[PDB]
DNA sequence: CAGGATGTATATATCTGACACGTGCCTGGAGACTAGGGAGTAATCCCCTTGGCGGTTAAAACGCGGGGGACAGCGCGTACGTGCGTTTAAGCGGTGCTAGAGCTGTCTACGACCAATTGAGCGGCCTCGGCACCGGGATTCTCCA
DNA sequence: TGGAGAATCCCGGTGCCGAGGCCGCTCAATTGGTCGTAGACAGCTCTAGCACCGCTTAAACGCACGTACGCGCTGTCCCCCGCGTTTTAACCGCCAAGGGGATTACTCCCTAGTCTCCAGGCACGTGTCAGATATATACATCCTG
């Protein structure tokens, strides 16, 4: 029999891995392309510094991590361990963003 | 550019949820997260381009992003 | 005798109200809320224009700083109609 | 006067004095108080027109704080502007969740 | 048998009554006594205007009502209609007060 | 004065929950709500008393309460 | 100099210049840059002490942003001071909920 | 030639670090974070002292305005030890 | 589905205090003039952003088996809603007293300002050691018999 | 409960680039007078806050009854996780233009400052009418049969 981990151990393993790391969790070029696509609807032919897209990526990943940290509390409050889009909507409308 | 919101991939949203402490992730979380990230980035990039075009520049510097974040109560340390 | 000379916004808010609703009045508590609203929006646009002048190492608040502060602070089409109203008033004023 | 040179109802001179004596910059341009008074008068006219419609729908002819609160919370842009703002004697918006209504 | 309303109808009647009114829902003298008792810990023999305690009562009732709306959303999220201290604690942790 | 937090009675907390849209209330809500109100009032009265004794006054005016609320992002219109 | 007259490491004259040129008040007193430099030096010494302890606990002799983030999010007073602040390349605190652990 | 004379707080933060932990150094990104932190709480204490001077119809920022701004902005025993440090420094500076 | 009971919206009187308007006056805003420096604009430099290319390789996409968790149904009890009667402070008005807020006047110490000087701090460069990475063993946790 | 396997931690060894210290220089901080307004302080007046008291009555409190909702249990199924395989695009190193940020020089126009005057706005009175309340009436809704 080949070895096989049970569902939830590797998830906790990568919780402990990514809560110990400091790196950026999104790839840099897709985020940079997304930033330039969003900025194309405000002013055409814009340039970005190398540190501007890094600042946007740090702020965006901190925002999304701190929103998932609240989504997880909203999921645990409903006696679940799965997060759902209604949990994200609840966290965003309790924070005062909708 | 067209439709780079799918460049925020499923394992990237899973890595951000693992850093957020999330054990199990529904399959509809990814399009919701992409829409949330797009709304956040629209608001910040709109303020950063306003700060940039006030200075009569064509380049969005890192200081424009830091000020655009600072006026949303999301102060960012490390970029001036 | 009289106490003190409070600079409120009440007569200008009353002129604006008489020009949008000529038969509607306003209470004193609602006039205090509108005065607090005008002071709050004033010191937010003025603080943001001050902050913009400080970022670009300028010493003057001009209508370009006030216009950028209005585009930063007001949401959506408020910032589209307020910039048009202010630009129209400045164009009229310099004539 | 400068309030009537620009066509405004708000005091351009008083806004100029508050910008000069308000510790905002070392110099204040001449079109800055005109622009700021025009923006303040527009933003006053919008909330006053919505409050007057909310007062007329309540069959009253005087604006009370309830009509200002209804005006600012029944409008997406004014609620985004005044999200972190409490209006005194204003109450709340009438809103019951759909789960609490009976079958 | 006399008349008797079912549990939940008069609750909805009070919801429609108090979401239509603008009064202060806490009594004035207990709230003013609570304000002077809290202010005793910061300065002895203080003094309050009549309008300062009304501004404190307006802000406190607005804070508690806007917290109870979030508490109701947290209760409804867990497929309940009763609000509980766990809903208050979740609403304050998501808003960022603890 | 001692123990005036019980002056925020159970019917007053029920009226504030009714204005908040709450249909059914547990019995342990009242002590949690009294603690939350005491924490809020402590932070606001502490800032208002700091503003008051900066001015070398002995009376907490409504302007000090308005400023103490304004510096916590809970700006209150109606009192100046 | 004024930095060494007061017993401080932070620049009292530069803080005085930034207060005089920051559009803060019409005049700036003499002891106010001294007080503000002393408060800035205390608040730097606290975060640097906690960051040096967190750097020594990871067996390192150099502060990286991770140690600053650990220093500020563990300390209650600094976490209330820096609640709405993102520190770049700081990560998060190691924190797993109790319901997610194996039973 | 040389570019420009960018003032920052890096050498004072380094002196403070070298008197608290004499063998621990700092990174460039951590020095940028500490510079942003010092500029941030400088702008908070200064913008609260400016408001305290404006609210009382005063035109001078004194150490009493800075002390009141420190007690308003810092939480708990930070505003006790920072007030004690600042009072000690102003006391020994006036001597 | 039907009718009684209860609550709430609606229409009329009546009464009060607050609001809309009128009046004196004063102080702050407007007009005119002068000086100087901030900023607008042109010109030049050189940094650093964008675009492209090619090999590596790690991450992403996709498919699949399975288990465990979400969700729905069901039952039980307890705790919370409703209502009634008793109690208790709140609210209101009326009065009195005085602390202190607010305003004015006078004086002086303190900060703005300006000019001369120099050393503190900043950019550049140079060196070496803390750390990132790599390979190998050691402990630790998980999972299935 | 224990052994196998996978994962993570530790422990030495190498290379490297970024921290840390030194050097030259320049510009901002310091020092010394001079002045003129801000504010500290004394004094005085008047508002408003605190304290008390009596009375009415509305809200709070306490209790009884019952229902409906929270919570625990069970069953089912389907969806998400772990893993292996194939693909794709990120990434890193290198190179080449060139756009535009950044700095300097210079001119000039716009705004601060001062002084003079007068009218717009504010405090204070004042009448009258919009709303608050009382009270009867009509419609809407809830609940139990």
């Amino acid at each position: 029999k080949p070895h096989r981990y049970r569902p939830g151990t590797v998830a906790l393993r990568e919780i402990r891995r990514y809560q110990k790391s400091t790196e950026l969790l999104i790839r840099k070029l897709p985020f940079q392309r997304l930033v330039r696509e969003i900025a194309q609807d405000f002013k055409t032919d814009l340039r970005f510094q190398s540190s501007a897209v890094m600042a946007l990526q740090e702020a965006s990943e901190a925002y999304l991590v701190a929103l998932f940290e609240d989504t997880n509390l909203c999921a645990i409050h409903a006696k679940r361990v799965t997060i759902m889009p209604k949990d994200i909507q609840l966290a965003r409308r309790i924070r005062g963003e909708r | 550019l067209r439709d780079n919101i799918q460049g925020i991939t499923k394992p990237a949203i899973r890595r951000l949820a693992r850093r957020g402490g999330v054990k199990r992730i529904s399959g509809l979380i990814y399009e919701e997260t992409r829409g949330v990230l797009k709304v956040f980035l629209e608001n910040v990039i709109r303020d950063a381009v306003t700060y940039t075009e006030h200075a009569k520049r064509k380049t969005v510097t890192a200081m424009d992003v830091v000020y655009a974040l600072k006026r949303q109560g999301r102060t960012l340390y490390g970029f001036g | 005798r009289r106490k003190t000379r409070k600079e409120s916004y009440a007569i200008y808010v009353y002129k604006v109200l008489k020009q949008v609703h000529p038969d509607t009045g306003i209470s004193s508590k609602a006039m205090s809320i509108m005065n607090s609203f005008v002071n709050d929006v004033f010191e937010r646009i003025a603080g943001e224009a001050s902050r913009l002048a400080h970022y670009n190492k300028r010493s003057t608040i001009t209508s370009r700083e006030i216009q950028t502060a209005v585009r930063l602070l007001l949401p959506g089409e408020l910032a589209k109609h307020a910039v048009s109203e202010g630009t129209k008033a400045v164009t009229k004023y310099t004539s | 006067g400068r309030s009537s040179r620009a066509g405004l109802q708000f005091p351009v001179g008083r806004v100029h004095r508050l910008l000069r004596k308000g510790n905002y910059a070392e110099r204040v341009g001449a079109g800055a108080p005109v622009y700021l008074a025009a923006v303040l008068e527009y933003l006053t006219a919008e909330i006053l027109e919505l409050a007057g419609n909310a007062a007329r729908d309540n069959k009253k002819t005087r604006i009370i704080p309830r009509h200002l609160q209804l005006a600012v919370r029944n409008d997406e842009e004014l609620n985004k502007l005044l999200g972190r703002v409490t209006i005194a004697q204003g109450g709340v918006l009438p809103n019951i969740q759909s789960v609490l209504l009976p079958k």
